[PDB]
RNA sequence: UUAACCAUUGUAGGCCUAAAAGCAGCCACCAAUAAAGAAAGCGUUCAAGCUCAACAUAAAAUCAAUUCCAUAAUUUA
């Protein structure tokens, strides 16, 4: 069964988001922290990440991670860790094109998060989606 | 981390904020292809917008179908 | 069911009914749930074998009967 | 019409009844129509309803049959009047096992339009004015050609 | 009544799609898709490019008219039902072959070389 | 339109929410893929996970005719 979490590197045994949730199922909770851990070390330490851990019946761990998140990084880059209660209109930070486009790049080299397509179209608009998902506006200059 | 406005728009500081990533710096607009400025940055494509000879336009109008149909489901 | 065997020839006149059957024996599901099954499709009238360890051999031709038929009764067999 | 044979098993493809060529009204879309038999068959004609049967006497798909709605909910109300009179003892159900039948009497019976079996009786007939209807026939024949003066009655 | 009464392309751009690939392409290997995901289909089409071949794919209910609006009408036998279109423009034998090894439940039809009816052993002999 | 099958990934997207990820609230409302609803009923410590919609569509079935009290009956113009 797979299931996606968001827990971020730096803590790898976030407790009730996962360990139960997984132990639930029945799995070695310090079995997943330490393959976690691994990932934790190759990446950056406390931005979140999305994972696609698989629980088999047989249990066993099957961790695929990918790229860490644009969308709080966007939070991040905007300079918001808690947004507007809406987040619809409500706008606190705004990203030119520039700021777009490099991590756009970055993003296309995972398998995960369909990166691989040939046209950029498709890297702007999940990110653009995001940020209206956030409270930021992506306006083209400021 | 960086905290200029020149900084940020001359420096690539949210290219990479990892530890091994350093912060780079911005090439100029032309050392880049054209087409890494000239993908879309306006609203998401509509019905009108888009082509109707475009895949997006048939795959968002499905987009579209499956909405109508989900406002009936919620009432159901 | 230890073995599962599709021949079928695309070449010559090939018939919808073991190609669809074939499918689903071809599926990555399908092939989970009868596990012991070892899946081998055969390409070149269409003829499907399915060996037993009990020593029932199920022998299977799509060209008059439906797919219905064949799934409904390799469902049973797999049961036993 | 394919038959399997039985472990492995042998389907053969076996010969199906053909139409008989020259229908009396070509241009009949469907096969009722192209016979000119839209209202002027009855649950008496049990040729015609035999061949839109099972062996055992269970309905065969419209699909199969190609005949529109109207003829199908027609032959299916006159095979049941049929069956339900006895009408058709080739036809009879199928025995689960090793069943006999009850040995019970058997009434005779004509345009059943429900199964006796779950009719209730009629304890009061009413008076003048109160009077219970019985319902004879069914209404999907309505259209059926009347050869009496006044149209038939379907309440008795 | 009606039914005793005498006898009285939406998808559009989906042809310039399959068109295109298909004219680049001269032969074509099919094989049934076996229940396969959308991202491993992408990833397939990558395990392709190793082979220098195109997972370009599309509704397949589409597939069939592609034949009664294209360049040919007569491949419609090599696109029955649902199935993982290889569409090759090289006579590469052996790295289509190799695509068949890389999953073996996945049947291969065969290789329409040429646009000309053939199965996956005749592909390989005739492809030789 | 709705009868039969199938259901991937972005993103657990931001919101007081411990957490709410389509599915507590709350948002605006896009992308990739062949085909995915920033979600429709389910499931909800929260989610995974069930289906409905995605791709495929099957194949069905504009209203009627205190104690009963003649007996009955659908076709010869
Ligand atoms: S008799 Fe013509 S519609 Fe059936």
């Amino acid at each position: 069964g797979v299931i996606r979490s968001i827990v971020r590197a730096g803590q790898a045994i976030p407790g009730p988001p996962l360990g139960p949730i997984l132990g639930q199922r029945g799995v070695s909770i310090n079995q997943f922290c330490k393959e976690f851990n691994e990932k934790t070390k190759d990446i950056k330490e406390g931005i979140p990440l999305p994972t696609k851990i698989f629980i088999k019946p047989d249990r066993t761990f099957e961790l695929k991670i990918g790229q860490p998140t644009v969308s709080y990084f966007l939070k991040a880059a905007a300079g918001i860790e808690k947004g507007a209660r809406h987040t619809g209109k409500e706008v606190a930070g705004l990203v030119s094109l520039k700021h777009v486009y490099e991590i756009a790049c970055v993003k296309a080299k995972d398998d995960a998060f369909a990166m691989q397509d040939v046209p950029l179209s498709s890297v702007v608009r999940s990110i653009i989606g995001s940020a209206r998902s956030l409270g930021i506006r992506v306006v083209k200059d400021l | 981390v960086c905290t200029d406005p020149t900084q940020l728009t001359t420096h690539a500081m949210g290219v990479n904020i990892y530890k091994e990533g350093q912060d780079v710096a911005l090439k100029a607009d032309s050392e880049y292809p054209t087409w890494l400025f000239q993908v879309n940055l306006g609203p998401p494509k509509k019905l009108e917008e888009l082509e109707p000879e475009s895949r997006e336009y048939w795959r968002l109008l499905r987009k579209q179908n499956i909405w109508r149909h989900n406002r009936l489901s919620k009432n159901k | 069911v230890k073995l599962v065997r599709v021949q079928f020839c695309p070449f010559e006149k090939n018939v919808e009914s073991t190609r669809t059957f074939l499918q689903t024996v071809s599926s990555e599901k399908v092939r989970a749930t009868n596990l012991n099954c070892s899946v081998i499709a055969d390409v070149r009238e269409p003829c499907v074998d399915v060996l037993f360890g009990d020593g029932y051999r199920l022998i299977m031709r799509g060209a008059h009967l439906t797919t219905q038929e064949m799934l409904s009764a390799l469902a049973s067999h797999i049961r036993d | 019409l394919r038959e399997v044979v039985k472990t492995v098993i042998e389907g053969r493809i076996t010969e199906t009844p053909k139409a008989t060529p020259d229908p009396p009204n070509p241009s009949g879309q469907c096969p009722i129509c192209r016979w000119n038999l839209k209202h002027k068959y009855t649950y008496e004609d049990v040729l015609l309803l035999s061949q839109f049967i099972r062996p055992y006497g269970g309905m065969l798909p419209r699909r199969v049959t190609g005949l529109c709605r109207e003829e199908h909910r027609k032959i299916e109300e006159c095979v049941k009047m049929a069956h339900r009179a006895g009408l058709l003892p080739n036809h009879r159900p199928q025995l689960p096992e090793g069943c006999l039948p009850k040995d019970k009497p058997k009434l005779n019976r004509y345009l059943t339009r429900w199964a006796p079996k779950s009719v209730k009786p009629i304890y009061k007939k009413g008076h003048r004015w109160n009077k219970v209807g019985m319902a004879v026939g069914s209404p999907l024949l309505k259209d059926n050609v009347c050869y009496s003066r006044r149209p038939l009655k379907m309440m008795h | 009544n009606p039914r005793c009464l005498p006898p009285p392309e939406s998808v559009r751009l989906l042809r310039q799609d399959i068109v295109a690939v298909f004219r680049d392409n001269r032969m074509i290997a099919v094989c049934q898709n076996v229940a396969l995901s959308a991202e491993d289909k992408l990833l397939l089409r990558h395990q392709l490019r190793k082979h220098k071949i195109f997972i370009k794919v599309f509704p397949s209910q589409v597939l069939k008219p592609f034949l009664e609006n294209s360049k040919y009408r007569n491949l419609l036998p090599l696109f029955v039902g649902h199935n993982l279109l290889l569409v090759s423009e090289e006579p590469k034998v052996k790295e289509m072959v190799r695509v068949l090894k890389s999953v073996p439940f996945l049947p291969l039809l065969g290789g329409c070389v040429d646009d000309t009816i053939l199965s996956r052993q005749g592909l390989v002999d005739y492809a030789k």
